[PDB]
């Protein structure tokens, strides 16, 4: 039990920020037939605790109780996929994307045995079971036409969250029967509310400006912001103005990497960046964050002409990525072909 | 599964080269009194990629059929898209002749072969045809892409159109 | 308990529908004689398609009769087609006995609602077809499509054909201004104008906006803003600074301007979207409107495929960057 | 099981005052009436007349003539009081797994004839349809039953057989008619049910049906039913096809005039005739070799028309794909012309 | 009936879009007249070779090599010699107390050499000495406790031991487990009882034939005791029960786990529980000892077969055997009756190698274990054929056979093993001259990076012959990953495509045939040139090695270019950090991992830091102090430094 999850609003009520759209999801929770939700936003923005909160003003307190369950379903190809599940009374969660491209395999069945306890549990509270999708962005397409389908037959038997970061692999249909609750990233004042809020409910005491350099240095991420408050507090009892906010492990040898990157332009050195991109994605990193912290690194020693190349051929690369299979060698072909522009640019 | 194989050691077969395939033709020739050519033994060998069992079945219906071996005959029995047409095709792309690739594309479009094995006698056409190696390289390469879109469920001769174009392109730019 | 308006609000009976005047005629010359035939539906979404024949069934069957009679299905079935084929070779399998305390005995065929129809391969409508002519004379098939050359030659040479105009936006705001006084909602009319300007023509869409709003504000006034974070529409505000951040040259405030729009929630599909809809309708040059529209494609294709939003976004950016400083 | 009295009732099945069952009206009934792949039914009369029938792959476009022809071939050689007892007619239609393969075909081929003694046939059609292993379990029933009863498997796609069970039998594609030789039929047809048609629709029953003579005549009577009289413009019309003067006043849009303009309009038809981006792309790409274009300009005209047909597949914005389509044109075409 | 169908459309007067006519532009109206005349293809035959590999000069003599290997015994000075040359390839390896044992075991045939070589005494098992001991032990108390049963009875005429009467024994398959507990139970005097899903057991079957053994005595105590009587219906030995792979679940098997439940409960005999699933022991409920047999050191099994050939009078080389096991992913089983099956035909090809660290050796069998020597004439090496240019159509198809045979387990050869086969120094990890070899290292870099490319576009925009994450997601996952095979007897009725195969692996197989050939052509040209830059002085011979890791060099070839080893450690420890009872309510998995282990690791270090700075002892209270319930050793795991 960390920060993260210790001070957790519980209600809709205790919301620091976005208290409008709190509102809003109140109202919608009173009107006592709310319909399938997509909740949607960057990460760390809050959508899970407003989900949370959405199902804690639904039900009772009951829904705060949570226990792991495995599901063993079987293949209509004959081999059985085991996943596992959080669940309570009333709500079940799933993120059917570990099952591959047989996340349908999941949705197809999974919230069809919900459907089963709709008419096995009677509680007499409310008509439907709330169930958790999360990654839903990162489903396939037919993952994404059986969901529909299964909305289509159970409406009114069980109820839909869709949580997601970016609606653009959903498909239309899949949109134009769900309420879009768009959940933006908290401001830095807001960050820093809650940070102060954070450490005066631990009893501790932090400067608005070391709280403004954690809010900064966040990137408008309030879970890396909690995460990096504890590790600050770990660092040292009392919280100075100048104390050194700790960096991320990955992150600063992603930095490394495109020093690597940048310094020499060798085959030699190309393996070695290989090998590097090889132990950060042994490490379950993912690859479209590696491309996307690269980019982020190899853009500060680039010139004004070359950051529309090098930018568009890492989009490049990055949609190669996933389209393939083996990531490694789109992340290495990005990185040659930048070595190979980059060396040409630099002998003119 | 795993286990079964763990339980047993594994042996590995190949495709049979064709020297192989035509030193068995010859021996089931040489027993049975066929009449035959050159061109029928290449064409039989070419319907039978690697296998024996269909050189030997192309063999016999061929012999049934007509009594001959001809490159006709087998190619009026097995009826792919003949070989000559696809190397000429395939010459159009690499004088980057969009024209006559297409009438040839088109031709053999109306005359009711499959996406399918359209791409798939352009492929094997295209493998042993005498180029050089980094026009095989780029042809191979937008071969396998349209054949990933024709299995992929979009296969129409816009498809294939787009392929020839594609495939004259690499030779019309540097 | 309750139902959702666009379903509890459509039309009962044919010839309430508006807007259609040559396919209520015929539809109504075949009620007639009590024998529909095979049916094909095409236009724009939100038109009215399934309303109308959903009340040309309840014209045609009882009440009681017209929801066991009827079958909606779907087209886009990922599972195959031979899915829908056993379903509706056991619906029409089962013979139910039914009559109509009206006086009329009931006809004995039965409706499937098959929508989306134009998403079906071509070995699909050829099972479709097949199906079709098997069950020749106990159940007459309709079609709901958007584009009638998307269905083939077999199905589409035997089932009559009804084009569904889109409705005008002056008929689409007197019926969301008639669905806003009969529920009960206070929303005033300019909020509805731009309600019909969010749907672009879809009608159904702005019925389920409009009662998301009302249940999601809580009884009070529907403001446009209310309305644009509902439809997932991205204001015009971002649209302009991403343009001005094209237009400067400096890739820095380009990044600093598609950062802010990703950690604000905004799709990037809608952003696409809206920025192909300005750039089509600008005084730039052909050139520029075909390299930018061509890249807006290419990044939509990406889109679809699971590319992350940052990347095609910036790549997009720099695309439209360098062709509007290219010409300054 | 059954699946067998709909065929029967069927086949003699028509209200005979009021219904034109054009398609079933003209129908072969030997290999001697079916005027068409006369060296197809040539060479099977030489299979069966001399004893030495083999496995028979029968595949190609659907209607262009393989049941009925099998059917003749089998009502020939096996007179109709031993044809039940000696000839199995299964397919796809009747499927609960793979059962059919070791059930009914494994029995019936593995067993001697009743009455009459002799070689037993059996027919599968959509034999496509099966499984991998439904097949793998078929050759080997046809490679140690060979010498008894024979097989003929009617497929649509050939590349859904598995190697082994095409290498086990003699292929036969039954491919589309040359168009020339279609048209005496339509004569006839036309000639025999008094109908008004010019040769431009014609041409258009001749490239709507690709080569395909039920697809014809339900097109041909169809349009006789709606309007009386057959044209391009009431075939296309009733068909529900983009027409030509659209296609060509389509491309006129994207070659002549500006962006915004083209668009408009092609979106304004588009809604107007119920078109799709598909469609239109298909009859541009025919309109693309006929219209004298540089040898670069059809390649990049191709090639991007081929991309824009597979972003179409995977679901993308119609709209954006349609700009794209506009931008291939004016990439090119039309600064050629304003040079 | 037979009604007409009409096509009604809401065509209003005007709109000048309705009724429209082709335009009157020259340039949309002289269609170009459609010509259908093609070549004439009589005429032209066809030339023998010309779509094909077709000779008209054929080999004679090269081929049909029979071996008629006739293997003298080893005298015992060569055969001390042998063993001191594995005595230096394997330091750790006690190699002397393993030689007797299996001389006892050699001193026609007609047994397969997994039962030739099986261990009889335990401590012949290779590896997993952790739980071998465990195993020994555990049984060690269960005949003790059976022993004073025996006493007791003739004597009459447990918390604190903490004796469970089960273990549950888990690993890959084929590592030893049912060969340790045979082991075990010969060297102690067990009489194994075995329920395998070879046979029919269904719960009630199972109880009314098998309580007996457990509840009573044995009524021949002595003579024929240890032996394996498999249940099925269609000194003092004491009884022992195995259930042997008791993941495998059928529908005839009704109640099987509820029986072994009842059997848990009411059981005075130990029973021993054998799996390969790693589920199992998170599904099934109860009290079990849990042992777990890692994956032996294959340096270890490299050793054991070398021991296994050397007395069979057959001698090789430890690379060939970390190579097969490797392939084998240390499958000792699969690598054993592999080995068999190879030795007795022959060996591999008669090769000679004077080694100090005498017969010739026998090297070659990883790469018969693939099939390539079916495709190679057999004076050809497959590193050779790498290394030199190929011009010719046979060896071009010898190369695209190569791949495409390869390419169906979708392993990439040419990737795996690209600074081997490229011609680039490779070496394991411990003014004008300037331009000219700044352009040839840029030439090297440009060939390189055209060639990676083409690989990821091979690897995006073709078709894959097994679709890769069909059950699972993609490599280096956490979530998921335990994907067990079928257990139904019921078919699949898929709808696979198998032309999209069959094509797919022969076009990726060619592309990166041609891919890599222009690769190593670029390469091979930029070299020729560096004699020049010699002369001049300057050497980017240096800025041109490959620096690859030792256990990437102990290989003949690898099989992937990355570390397993690590990999596993890795999502191992994030399974473990994550398993805790705080962390188990974690929605996400992304940001999971990726914003909470750094800073675990993070807060780790920080405390680890503290702890080596001779700080107050309550800064080891951080962790517990705010109830993280995560085990100690992962604790130590994440506090060490990020790679
Ligand atoms: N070439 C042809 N000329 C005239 N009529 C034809 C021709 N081909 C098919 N037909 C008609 O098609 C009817 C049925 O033929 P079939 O053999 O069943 O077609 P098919 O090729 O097997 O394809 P199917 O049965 O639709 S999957 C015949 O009775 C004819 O009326
Ligand atoms: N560590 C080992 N030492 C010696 N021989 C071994 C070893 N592991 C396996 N073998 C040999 O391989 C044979 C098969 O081993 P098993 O114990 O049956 O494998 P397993 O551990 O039971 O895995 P399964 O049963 O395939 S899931 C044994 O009988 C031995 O001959
Ligand atoms: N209103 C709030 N007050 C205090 N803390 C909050 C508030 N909203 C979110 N948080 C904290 O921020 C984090 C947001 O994480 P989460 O709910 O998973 O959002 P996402 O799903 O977008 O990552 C939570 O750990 C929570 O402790
Ligand atoms: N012409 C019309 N007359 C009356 N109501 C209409 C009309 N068109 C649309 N609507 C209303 O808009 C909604 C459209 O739903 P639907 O019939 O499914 O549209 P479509 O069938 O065009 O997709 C319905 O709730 C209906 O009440
Ligand atoms: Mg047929
Ligand atoms: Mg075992």
């Amino acid at each position: 039990s960390l920060w993260v999850d210790k001070y957790r609003p519980c209600s809709l009520g205790r919301l620091d920020y976005h208290k409008e759209q709190a509102a809003q999801l109140r109202n919608l929770v009173q009107c006592g037939d709310f319909p399938h939700l997509l909740v949607y936003g960057p990460s760390g923005a809050g959508k899970k605790t407003r989900i949370m909160c959405i199902l804690r003003e639904l039900y009772g307190v009951g829904v705060e109780k949570l226990r792991i369950e495995h599901q063993t379903i079987t293949t209509p190809s004959k081999k059985k996929i085991e996943i596992s599940t959080i669940a309570s009374n009333y709500h079940l969660e799933v993120n059917p994307s570990d099952a591959g491209n047989s996340d349908r395999v999941v949705i197809q069945e999974m919230l069809k045995t919900v459907a089963q306890s709709q008419q096995l549990e009677t509680n007499s509270q409310r008509d439907f079971k709330v169930v958790l999708l999360t990654e839903v962005d990162k489903l396939t397409k037919d993952a994404q036409h059986a969901l529909r389908r299964t909305m289509e037959k159970y409406m009114s038997t069980c109820r839909l969250i869709l949580c997601c970061n970016s609606t653009s692999k959903v498909i239309p249909p899949i949109r134009s029967r769900c309420l879009a609750v768009r959940v933006p990233a908290p401001s830095i004042e807001d960050i820093c509310h809650v940070l102060s809020t954070v450490c005066k409910k631990e009893g501790l005491n932090l400067p608005s400006q070391l709280a403004h350099r954690l809010a900064e240095k966040s990137c408008r991420n309030l879970r890396k912001a909690l995460l990096m408050c504890e590790a600050c507090r770990v660092q040292q009892y009392p919280f100075t103005a100048d104390q050194e906010i700790p960096e991320t492990d990955w992150e600063v040898y992603l930095r490394e990497t495109a020093n690597a990157i940048v310094s020499q332009q060798t085959p030699q050195r190309l393996l070695e960046v290989r090998g590097r991109l090889y132990e950060l994605l042994t490490h379950c990193i993912p690859p479209e964050i590696i491309m996307k912290g690269l980019l982020s690194e190899l853009l500060h020693n680039c010139d004004g002409q070359l950051k529309g190349e090098v930018a568009q051929m890492a989009a490049y690369y990055e949609h190669r990525l996933q389209l393939g299979s083996k990531a490694i060698y789109h992340l290495e072909a990005f990185v040659a072909k930048f070595m190979a522009l980059y060396k040409k640019f630099m002998e003119d | 599964i795993e286990p079964i194989q763990s339980r047993c050691a594994v042996l590995r077969y190949t495709k049979l080269t064709d020297a192989q395939i035509l030193t068995r033709l010859m021996n089931v020739i040489e027993k049975e009194r066929v009449p035959y050519t050159d061109d029928g033994l290449e064409a039989i060998i070419f319907t039978a990629q690697g296998d024996m069992r269909q050189a030997l079945n192309n063999l016999q219906s061929t012999f049934s059929g007509f009594g001959f071996i001809n490159s006709e005959n087998v190619f009026k029995v097995c009826d792919e898209p003949h070989p000559l047409l696809v190397k000429e095709m395939i010459q159009h792309c690499v004088n980057a002749n969009i024209d006559e690739a297409y009438k040839i594309l088109a031709h053999l479009w109306h005359l009711g072969y499959s996406p399918e094995d359209i791409i798939g006698n352009i492929f094997r056409v295209c493998k042993t045809f005498q180029m050089a190696e980094y026009l095989k390289l780029e042809f191979i390469k937008e071969i396998g892409y349209t054949h990933m879109k024709i299995a992929e469920g979009v296969n129409s001769l816009l498809q294939m159109a787009g392929l020839l174009a594609r495939l004259c392109q690499k030779t019309m730019a540097p | 308990k309750p139902v959702p308006w666009v379903e509890k609000y459509r039309p009962k009976c044919v010839d309430e529908v508006a807007f259609q005047e040559e396919v209520v005629a015929v539809l109504k010359k075949s009620l007639e004689g009590a024998d529909l035939p095979n049916l094909l539906f095409y236009g724009p979404p939100g038109t009215g398609k399934t309303s109308t024949i959903l009340a040309a069934a309840r014209e045609l069957f009882g009440p009681e009769l017209f929801r066991l009679r009827v079958l909606e299905l779907n087209a886009s079935d990922e599972r195959g087609i031979q899915v829908v084929r056993e379903k509706v070779k056991n619906f029409a399998q089962l013979t139910v006995s039914g009559s109509r305390s009206d006086g009329k005995p009931c006809p004995p065929f039965k409706i499937v609602i098959l929508d989306e129809a134009d998403s079906m391969t071509s070995a699909a409508q050829a099972a479709l077809r097949r199906t079709m002519e098997k069950e020749s004379k106990t159940t007459r098939f309709c079609l709901i499509c958007n584009y009638v050359s998307r269905i083939i030659e077999p199905l589409t040479s035997r089932c009559s054909k009804f084009r569904f105009k889109p409705l005008s936006d002056k008929i689409q705001q007197q019926r969301l201004l008639d669905i806003a006084k009969k529920e009960n909602v206070k929303i005033s009319d300019e909020g509805i104008a731009y309600l019909v300007k969010v749907s672009e023509g879809d009608l159904r869409k702005a019925i389920t906006f409009l009662q998301s709003a009302t249940r999601l504000t809580g009884g009070k006034e529907i403001t446009e803003k209310v309305i644009t974070d509902i439809a997932g529409v991205i204001p015009a505000e971002k649209i302009d600074g991403v343009f001005a951040a094209c237009q400067s040259g400096s890739f820095d405030k380009l990044e600093a301007v598609v950062k802010d729009l990703i950690d604000e929630g905004h799709a990037a599909t809608q952003l696409v979207n809206q920025l192909h809809d300005v750039v089509v309708e600008n005084n730039l040059s052909d050139k520029q409107k075909s390299i930018i529209t061509e890249k807006l494609a290419e990044v939509d294709k990406c889109l679809a495929d699971g590319a992350d939003e940052h990347l095609q976004l910036i790549s997009l950016c720099a695309t439209v960057m360098q062709q509007l400083s290219q010409n300054c | 099981m059954e699946t067998s009295a709909l065929k029967q009732q069927e086949q003699p099945a028509a209200t005979k005052i009021r219904n034109l069952p054009w398609v079933e009206k003209y129908r072969p009934q030997t290999l001697n009436d079916l005027i068409s792949h006369q060296d197809i039914l040539s060479t099977i009369q030489k299979f069966i007349n001399e004893d030495r029938l083999p496995h028979l792959l029968l595949y190609g476009p659907p209607g262009t003539g393989k049941t009925s022809t099998i059917l003749a071939c089998a009502k020939q050689l096996y007179k109709d009081k031993e044809f039940g007892s000696m000839v199995l007619e299964l397919n796809a239609s009747d499927d609960r797994g793979i059962d059919i393969i070791r059930g009914p075909i494994l029995s019936f081929a593995s067993t001697r004839t009743i009455f009459k003694k002799g070689f037993k046939l059996v027919i599968l059609d959509e034999a496509d349809a099966m499984t991998q292993d439904a097949q793998n379990a078929l050759r080997r029933v046809i490679e140690k039953f060979t010498e008894n009863t024979r097989f003929c498997l009617i497929c649509n796609y050939l590349s859904k057989i598995i190697p082994a069970l095409q290498s086990r039998c003699t292929r036969f594609r039954f491919g589309p008619l040359t168009p020339e030789l279609m048209v005496p039929r339509l004569e006839h047809v036309v000639e025999e049910e008094k109908v008004d048609i010019s040769e431009d629709g014609m041409k258009a029953l001749v490239t709507l049906s690709s080569g395909d003579m039920r697809r014809a005549l339900n097109i041909l009577q169809s349009t006789n039913m709606a309007f009386g009289k057959v044209t391009e413009e009431t075939v296309y019309t009733c068909t529900g096809h983009p027409l030509k003067s659209d296609i060509a006043n389509i491309l006129d849009w994207m070659l002549n005039q500006d962006f915004t303009t083209a668009y408009r309009n092609i979106t304004e038809l588009k809604t107007l005739k119920g078109l799709a981006l598909h469609d239109i792309l298909t009859e541009i790409h025919l309109f693309v070799h006929r219209v004298d274009f540089p040898s670069s300009v059809r390649i990049h005209l191709l090639t991007k028309m081929a991309d824009i047909e597979y972003r179409l597949s995977v679901g993308t914005n119609e709209k954006i794909q349609l700009s794209s389509l506009i931008a291939a044109f004016q990439v090119t075409r039309d600064l050629i012309v304003a040079e | 009936s037979f009604q007409r169908v009409v096509h009604v459309q809401q065509k209003d007067d005007g709109c000048c879009l309705w009724h429209l006519k082709p335009p009157s532009c020259p340039l949309l109206t002289k269609f170009k007249e459609l010509n259908t005349k093609v070549i004439d293809l009589s005429k032209c035959g066809i030339a023998l070779g010309e779509f094909s590999t077709l000779n008209s000069k054929l080999k004679s003599g090269n081929s049909a090599a029979v071996f008629m290997r006739t293997r003298k015994e080893f005298t015992e000075e060569v055969r001390n010699l042998l063993l001191e040359e594995i005595r230096w390839s394997n330091p750790e390896f006690s190699l002397k107390k393993y030689f007797p044992l299996l001389l006892k075991k050699q001193i026609t045939e007609d047994m397969l050499w997994t039962e030739k070589y099986q261990p009889q005494t335990a401590s012949e098992l290779i590896g997993n000495e952790l739980a071998i001991k465990k195993l020994h032990s555990w049984l060690k108390d269960w005949k003790r406790r059976a022993e004073l049963e025996e006493r007791q009875n003739l004597k009459g005429k447990e918390e604190e031991s903490r004796l469970c009467n089960t273990v549950l024994i888990t690993g890959p398959t084929g590592v030893g487990k049912t060969a340790a507990v045979y082991a075990c139970a010969q060297e102690l005097g067990f009489k194994i009882f075995e329920v395998n899903a070879s046979s029919q057991r269904s719960g009630r079957q199972i109880l009314s034939q098998l309580k007996e053994a457990t509840q009573s005595h044995q009524v021949d105590k002595q003579g024929v005791n240890s032996q394996k009587p498999c249940f099925f219906n269609s000194k003092n030995a004491t009884s022992l029960i195995l259930f042997e792979e008791v993941d495998v679940i059928f529908d005839e098997d009704a109640g099987f786990l509820n029986a072994i439940k009842t059997f848990m409960a009411t059981t005075k005999r130990p029973v021993i529980l054998t799996t390969s699933d790693p589920t199992f022991s998170l599904m099934f409920d109860g009290c079990f000892e849990e042992i777990k047999f890692s994956t032996p050191s294959l340096l270890n099994v490299a050793s054991y077969l070398q021991m296994i050939c050397l007395t069979e009078n057959f001698r090789t080389d430890v690379k060939d055997f970390v190579t097969l096991l490797t392939a084998n992913t240390c499958d000792i089983r699969k690598s054993i009756l592999y080995l068999q099956f190879w030795i007795r035909s022959g060996g591999g090809v008669l090769e000679e190698r004077p080694l100090t660290l005498l017969p010739k050796c026998d090297s070659g069998c990883a790469e018969t274990l693939f099939g390539l020597k079916n495709i190679f004439s057999p004076s050809e090496d497959l590193f050779s054929f790498l290394k030199h240019k190929i011009t010719m159509k046979e060896e071009w198809h010898k190369f695209i056979q190569l791949l495409t045979e390869f390419q169906m387990r979708n392993v990439d050869f040419l990737y795996s093993n690209l600074e081997f086969i490229l011609p680039l120094p490779v070496d394991t990890i411990p003014t004008t001259a300037g331009k000219k070899c700044s352009a040839l290292v840029s030439h090297c870099l440009n060939s390189l990076s055209e060639f990676m490319d083409n690989m990821s576009f091979l690897d995006a925009l073709l078709t894959d012959v097994r679709e890769q994450n069909k059950y699972g997601r993609n490599d280096f996952s956490w979530t998921n990953g335990k994907v067990t095979s079928g257990l139904c007897d019921e078919f699949s009725l898929e709808s696979n495509d198998g032309w999209t195969s069959q094509s797919s692996g022969e076009l990726k197989a060619a592309a990166e045939a041609l891919s890599f050939t222009k690769c190593s052509s670029a390469i091979s040209k930029a070299l020729e040139t560096l004699n020049s830059c010699k002369k001049l002085g300057r050497d980017p011979t240096n800025d041109l090695t490959f620096y690859v890791s030792q256990k990437r060099n102990n290989v003949y070839f690898s099989q992937s270019a990355a570390n397993l080893d690590n990999a596993w450690k890795r999502i191992s420890v994030i399974k473990s950090v994550f398993s805790s009872r705080s962390l188990l309510y974690v929605g996400n998995r992304q940001a999971s991992i990726i914003e909470y282990l750094p800073t675990l690791r993070n807060i780790c270090k920080t405390e680890k830091l503290k702890e080596q700075g001779k700080s107050k002892r309550r800064f080891l209270h951080y962790f517990e102090g705010i109830h993280l319930d995560i085990p100690k050793e992962t604790v130590n795991t994440l506090a060490a430094d990020f790679p």
